[PDB]
């Protein structure tokens, strides 16, 4: 099976410094690029750094360049420095390789907590949860500081869905392309600043959080992400 | 105008030079970009027909010079960087030859060697070599050249003259040479009448075109100014040059073009 | 005995001479001569594939009409993005002697085969990331001259060994073989509603198969050699047929007999491929002798060249919308044309 | 061996002379109309527009 | 001291 | 995003760069060669419903993948095509006659037709010691098969093995000799023929003669030929 497991997170004190890492197995990670993507314990996610295949070159968030660094044999590594309180969070390990029809962040690791002691593109939501129940259905929506069309036609929003206490999972990517091992339940739709997901049919296993991302330059900033919750 | 045979013949060769080198290295260099492949052997005859090209693009500024026939028409940065600008062409043009006769040679002496080493990067990366070899070679020119009065109007010129002529005698021209007969001779005891057909028509044009420009070179140190010998060497001096440049016109017709492949090549595309 | 069968075959071969003879009210030419030509369809390099080691033998369109996948001797298969020409995949193959390659409808496996007589299917989707063999079609027992996708499932071969054979891919046998051929079957192209196709052999005939029924229903004669290259017209009722004697055939099914022959007594080089424009009005040719020939298809008369090749052209491959036509060469070079 | 492949064979050429046919002049004329009708949305007998061309 | 010379040498 | 396509494209170049250098230093080699030929005992000798069988052997810091052709068909004029890139099409024939004739056929057909015009041929007569024991006790006589040899009469340039009879030394010349003329006929040098008797050496005879091939190439490229 296709697997990911990143280790090494823990206790720090505030100025700290320590190594993350990320393994790999069953896809041939040399041609993948990782990204890292963390989660503060009450709040939705945000990007932290991309090394590409063949580490032909690297990125960094805004709010991390220089203090982490990103290198990746089957395994990743993220150094870290001078960690703030900031920087307590749940990190992930991401696979994305890049190619034309490619599937990008469809494998998300099981994740790390490591606890310590305005020219983006920026996304939003005009909600935050929303009652649902199965067999009825339900929509969702995201709104961008930009339009993601890049002049080669496509859009570049991404929609994923964390279940509740597990890794997400990719729904559709470049706002229209449902991934693989998906429920056809879903769908989507995008109108370049503005975007939508819908569910037919709802089923419990649709519960969750779901985080709109937009992937037309970096730093891939999520939005806020919407709950749809039970009853 | 200038009607003094020794000029007037050094202006016909440059011009000559220039209305066969501009097509000649222009066409070569122009299939080799497009309708001729990136191999090796195109290598070698791209950087040497762009060497010859830079050569003969550069000549109007000895045909200037040739018209003036004195003085210097431009500022001191002009007659600082002219002499190294053409020069540098002529003498990569130079080692060129010998590097093209060096791998005919290896191609014919350890087959089997080439068959594990010889790749077009390597090869690019030596006549980089040769381009920056070339251009030490050509920098004393740059430092030494300076305008002064030799005449009615500011003239520009220059133990350096003789050490810096004795260098590039030996390693410009005698090297070059040497190594070339050698090559040369190897090839044919090797493979053949028409080898030694080219090899020998390869060596009597290289030795023709620069020889004249070297032995006037060092008759420059034999003779003193303002005597006879001093007069007319310097007169003759402009001819020698103009075969010395003239070999950059000859050397598409004489390595690439040879080839009934390049040359059909060449006569496929250049229509339209 | 077999005297009486041999003259049955003769005299039954003879009827079907005269019942195509019946049928020949007025030749293809006679109806056609009052359409204005094509006229200069000249066409220029938009993008060029480069990068393959060795001489190409295929280049197939993907049904996205944007990916194309070539196919050398150097023992890679590379898919191409044809707007960027970007290599999105290299497919190193098992055996380096690749004569065919061809691409799924719907983007998710390759077909790859050569002088091995194994037809591969390469997987591209795989969520390991990287391509891997997904079935090895042994069974043949000759060169795998040609293949195509009836589906993601059923795929048609043509072989060496006289036969063609349609075979599912999950099991990975044969489900029929097709027979009748008596040489080389060089050529195959199924039919735009997959309900039969066609192969040229180098019994210089082509045969039209269906492939519900597993028999020859129509063959088609006429050329002075073997046929390297067939096409089928867009309209799914009649097909292009290319042979080593330096000239191509329209076959109509329904007439049974060839209408309209492509020559010019300059040409002599062998052809290697055929491919109409998605009207049907441009017959295009690939050649020996370097060029490829731009073929009017009802006008019957050569109307435009392509260029540019050191060697010979491999295959001629136009996209399902029509856009652009590919040429994959023996020089490397897989030059895309508007 | 020949004497059944004979067989076969003759049988063969009697199922595919019993197919049907039509006059060359019906299958000219409905070759011409499919070419005809698709002349627009055939682009490589159209020069293409720079705008429409994805290879420009 | 000084000798004017052409651009060849 | 795309940027990352265009790196995923530069990789795979780096993959194909770092191919084209083994693909260049490794020589293509066909095998054809009559089923009674040693085509099959030669395969044996070198060392490291199928259609082909690819074997691979090793000289000097040069290797080369000999392409024994498997299960095709006798019409080789279409899987021919794809060979005519080797550097050299070895062709093994039983030079105890009879069946010669069909041996010297492929010859013809192997030498003339119109793809392999720059392709040389390594020539291996093999099965030697049988000719020789077959002359020698006369099993059969050359003459009854080709006539010429009844005039025929040994070189006087021939280095024969010290203690070969005479007899061996006719038949070994003349059957080269036959050979070497449809090598000849075409009388165009572009191709050159290099006939062999024969163990051992078999590896070192093909390094020398695709040496003499890779530098003939090289001079022919250079226009120095």
């Amino acid at each position: 099976d296709v697997q990911l497991v990143e280790s090494g997170g823990g206790l720090v004190q505030p100025g700290g410094s320590r190594k993350l890492s990320c393994s790999a197995s069953g896809f041939a990670f040399s041609s993948f690029g990782m990204h890292w993507v963390r989660q503060a314990p009450e709040k939705g996610l945000e990007w932290v750094a991309y090394i590409s295949s063949g580490s032909g070159t690297i990125y960094y968030a805004d709010t991390v360049k220089g203090r982490f660094t990103i290198s990746r044999k089957n395994t990743l590594f993220l150094q870290m420095t001078s960690l703030r309180s900031e920087d307590t969070a749940m990190y992930y390990c991401v696979r994305s390789i890049y190619y034309y029809g490619s599937s990008p962040f469809d494998f998300w690791g099981q994740g790390t907590t490591l606890t310590v002691s305005g020219s983006d593109i920026v996304m939003t939501q005009a909600t935050s949860s929303v009652p649902v129940t199965p067999g009825e259905s339900v929509s969702i929506s995201c709104r961008s500081s930009k339009s993601l069309l890049h002049s080669n036609g496509n859009t570049y929003l991404y929609w994923f869905l964390q279940r509740p206490g597990q890794s997400p999972q990719l729904l559709i990517y470049r706002m229209s392309n449902l991934a693989s091992g998906v429920p056809d339940r879903f769908s989507g739709s995008g109108s370049g600043t503005a975007f939508t997901l819908t569910i037919s049919r709802l089923e419990a296993e649709d519960v969750g959080v779901y985080y709109c991302m937009q992937h037309l330059e970096y730093p891939l900033t999520f939005g806020a992400g919407t709950k749809l919750e039970l009853k | 105008p200038w009607n003094e045979p020794p000029v007037i013949l050094s202006m016909v060769i440059l011009s000559l030079t220039f209305l066969l080198g501009l097509p000649g290295n222009g066409l070569v260099l122009w299939v080799a970009g497009l309708k001729m492949q990136r191999t090796v052997n195109t290598i070698w005859f791209l950087h040497l027909t762009l060497a010859d090209l830079l050569c003969c693009l550069s000549l109007p500024f000895s045909l200037a010079h040739l018209a003036l026939q004195g003085q210097w028409p431009y500022g001191r940065f002009l007659c600082k960087l002219i002499p190294s600008i053409i020069v540098l062409n002529m003498f990569a043009s130079v080692f060129l030859l010998t590097a093209i006769s060096l791998d005919r040679c290896l191609v014919v002496f350890k087959p089997i060697w080439c068959q594990n080493h010889r790749n077009v990067g390597m090869a690019c990366s030596i006549c980089g070599c040769i381009w920056v070899v070339a251009f030490v070679m050509c920098i004393p020119v740059f430092v030494y050249r300076e305008i002064f009065t030799t005449d009615n109007h500011n003239r520009c010129g220059y133990t350096p003259l003789v050490a810096i002529t004795i260098t590039r005698l030996v390693v410009g021209f005698l090297l070059p040479s040497v190594i070339m007969i050698a090559c040369y001779s190897f090839i044919v005891f090797r493979m053949q009448s028409k080898t030694f057909r080219v090899a020998v028509v390869v060596v009597a044009v290289f030795l023709v075109c620069w020889t004249p420009y070297h032995i006037f070179g060092v008759l420059s140190l034999l003779t003193d100014p303002e005597t006879p010998l001093g007069k007319t060497l310097m007169s003759w001096d402009h001819v020698c040059i103009a075969l010395a440049s003239a070999n950059s016109c000859f050397n598409p017709f004489l390595y690439a073009l040879l080839g009934k492949d390049f040359r059909k090549k060449a006569r496929q595309s250049i229509q339209g | 005995e077999l005297d009486q069968l041999r003259q049955e075959a003769e005299q039954l071969k003879n009827q079907i001479r005269d019942a195509r003879k019946a049928c020949a009210d007025a030749t293809l030419s006679q109806i056609t001569n009052n359409i204005d030509p094509v006229g200069r369809i000249q066409m220029r390099t938009r993008r060029t594939l480069r990068g393959h080691l060795a001489k190409i033998y295929a280049m197939h369109w993907g049904t996205d009409s944007r990916l194309l996948v070539s196919a050398s001797q150097d023992g890679k298969l590379i898919i191409w993005d044809s707007y960027t020409t970007n290599k999105v995949h290299a497919i190193p193959l098992r055996s380096s002697w690749v004569m065919t390659c061809a691409y799924a409808p719907s983007g998710n496996y390759v077909a790859c085969g050569g002088l091995d007589n194994i037809c591969s299917i390469y997987n591209l989707k795989t969520r390991e990331g990287n391509v891997r063999v997904s079935r090895e079609l042994a069974g043949h027992t000759g060169y795998l001259s040609c293949c195509r996708f009836l589906d993601d499932n059923q795929i048609v071969t043509s072989s060496g060994d006289t036969t063609c054979a349609l075979w599912d891919i999950e099991t990975g046998q044969q489900t029929t073989t097709f027979t009748g051929h008596t040489g080389d079957v060089m050529s195959l192209s199924l039919a735009p509603d997959t309900r039969l196709f066609v192969s040229g052999a180098c019994d210089a005939s082509a045969k039209l198969w269906d492939v519900r029924e597993g028999m020859c229903r129509q063959t088609f004669t006429g050329h002075e050699s073997d046929i390297n290259a067939i096409c089928f017209f867009p309209n799914g009722n009649a097909f292009a047929t290319g042979s080593d004697d330096a000239t191509c055939r329209l076959f109509d099914l329904r007439a049974d007999q060839e209408l309209m022959t492509y020559s010019h007594d300059n040409i002599i080089c062998g052809i290697t491929s055929v491919s109409f424009s998605k009207s049907g009005r441009l017959l295009l040719a690939g050649y020996d002798d370097f060029n490829c020939n731009v073929w009017d298809a009802l006008k019957a008369d050569r109307a435009g060249v392509l260029a540019g090749h050191d060697n010979r052209v491999s295959c001629l491959g136009v996209t399902d919308d029509g856009m652009a036509v590919a040429t994959g060469s023996w020089d490397s070079f897989l030059k895309i044309w508007n | 061996a020949s004497i059944a492949q004979a067989r076969k064979l003759v049988e063969q050429l009697k199922m595919e002379a019993n197919i049907d046919r039509i006059k060359v002049s019906k299958a000219a004329a409905d070759l011409m109309a499919y070419c005809e009708a698709h002349a627009k949305e055939d682009p490589l007998l159209t020069p293409v527009p720079a705008s429409e061309n994805p290879f420009r | 001291s000084f000798k004017p010379m052409p651009l060849x040498r | 995003e795309d940027k990352a396509a265009v790196e995923r494209s530069k990789m795979i170049e780096k993959q194909l760069q770092k191919d084209k250098q083994v693909y260049r230093r490794t020589l293509r080699l066909l095998l054809l060669g009559a089923d009674n030929s040693g085509k099959s005992t030669i395969v044996k000798q070198m060392r490291i419903t199928s259609g082909i069988f690819e074997t691979k052997f090793q000289v000097d810091k040069v290797n080369f993948h000999m392409f024994d052709v498997g299960a095709q068909r006798d019409e080789r004029r279409k899987w021919i095509q794809c060979f005519n890139d080797v550097t050299a099409i070895i062709f093994v024939v039983d030079s105890s006659d009879n069946r010669l004739q069909e041996a010297l056929n492929d010859f013809k057909s192997i030498w003339n037709n119109r793809w392999l015009r720059t392709i040389s041929v390594i020539l291996f007569l093999n099965k030697q010691d049988l000719l020789a024991e077959k002359v020698l006790a006369g099993k059969s006589k050359i003459e009854d098969y080709f006539p010429e040899f009844a005039r025929y009469t040994t070189p006087e340039d021939a280095t024969p093995e010290p203690g070969e009879d005479p007899r061996v030394t006719r038949a070994k010349y003349f059957i080269r000799k036959e050979f070497v003329d449809i090598s000849t006929a075409s009388g165009d040098g572009r191709h050159i023929c290099y006939p062999h008797f024969t163990d051992t050496e078999n590896a070192r005879r093909i390094f020398n003669d695709c040496k003499d091939i890779i530098l003939q190439m090289n001079l022919r490229e250079y226009n120095l030929v």
